[PDB]
């Protein structure tokens, strides 16, 4: 099959705004068991991302909407609320269930000791949507998830630490997840602080290492960790 | 430019 | 479900940005085959204007870098954005059979003959979605949904002018589309000022009768009408 019209598809509905056909087609990339370029692995990540990010925004609204209007009485009318979510949520666990099946069966897997920089990302992707399903999760399968967002973010900070430069786009981009996962998931702003504010010294104090096509996009990462530092303190 | 009401 | 549960679903549909369900739901209340209240008419227009307007502005884009594809040459690449730019031409007329469906079987024809504000609702809208099918055809097909856009909008550009205020923000509306119709359609710039600068003159002849409630609606109509008219003279 040509692999190389199937990245070409997706470019073209990025443009088109059509994310659901841009990640149905570097899905269809993934499952040719070639390594994913730094241009492909993006266009995966950008696709689901806004996949997955339009279920997240429509639930935080339902959700609020079922919160303001709980103590009104009318039952058929947030009888109504409670299955839009549900319906929202299965559609938001269904497209996490795809992601982190491309990631655990053909991203992390194959995967060489040297190209570390895809190891980063994905583990850092896979704690991304691990992280997404914990934020409707609730009881015993809130633990799990939990569990999982947390081995994969603490398996690429490792890497990273060693691999990676303080200035480096992923490192710099995990730690802002990471420390967002911190504050939002396990309600820990102490912790979440340390992530944002070391992440970000680290990265201040070896400022003269970076190049004109990377400082554009490590700076703005550094400035989403000292907006977020400034709202948890 | 679609100068249509919106 | 009841009729109250769709049209609150509609309204929740939209908060969420959903508006492909938002259109589901107020086309099942049109299939009740009762009138349309006048939130529930712009719920539903609202609904299919963003439906069909995600996939206008996915065709505008692939459009585009098809005729700046063509001089590639690559007939494995040109023959990919041809068919994509076709599949979203589908969808786009899809969406719009599926309004003009409703507007002919459901809502005009249950339209009292003494409502006329919203006959004249349905035969802009009538004429909007055709307009929006002469966007994308060519040929004979052209032609034809032209001849049918430029009769739905005579049919309610003559109901406005004899039972409707000049300052009425439907009829407003209707000669605003009607003159897009005319420059962006049939290429007709004076045809175009003539009925965009008529319509905003016979509003200031009768400013006196601006609603209490609609002024606001009727005099962001008659600036773009100017803006327009500026626009093309």
């Amino acid at each position: 099959v040509d692999r190389e019209q199937l990245v070409q598809k997706a470019r073209l509905a990025e443009q088109a705004e059509r994310y659901d056909d841009m990640a149905a087609a570097m899905k269809n990339v993934t499952e040719l068991n070639e390594p994913l370029s730094n241009e492909e692995r993006n266009l995966l990540s950008v696709a689901y991302k806004n996949v997955v990010g339009a279920r997240r925004s429509s639930w935080r609204v339902i959700s609020s909407i079922e919160q303001k209007t709980s103590a009104d009485g009318n039952e058929k009318k947030i009888e109504m609320v409670r299955a839009y979510r549900e319906k929202i949520e299965k559609e938001l666990e269904a497209v996490c269930q795809d992601v982190l099946s491309l990631l655990d069966n053909y991203l992390i897997k194959n995967c060489s000791e040297t190209q570390y920089e895809s190891k980063v990302f994905y583990l850092k992707m896979k704690g991304d949507y691990y992280r997404y399903l914990a934020e409707v999760a609730t009881g015993e399968k809130r633990a799990t998830v939990v569990e999982s967002s947390e081995k994969a973010y603490s398996e690429a900070h490792e890497i990273s630490k060693e691999h990676m430069q303080p200035t480096h786009p992923i490192r710099l981009g995990l730690a802002l997840n990471y420390s967002v996962f911190y504050y939002e998931i396990q309600n820990a702003p102490e912790q979440a602080c340390h992530l944002a504010k070391t992440a970000f010294d680290d990265a201040i104090a070896e400022l003269d290492t970076l190049n004109e096509d990377s400082y554009k996009d490590s700076t703005l990462i550094m400035q989403l960790l000292r907006d977020n530092l400034t709202l948890w303190t | 430019v679609e100068h249509s009401l919106d």
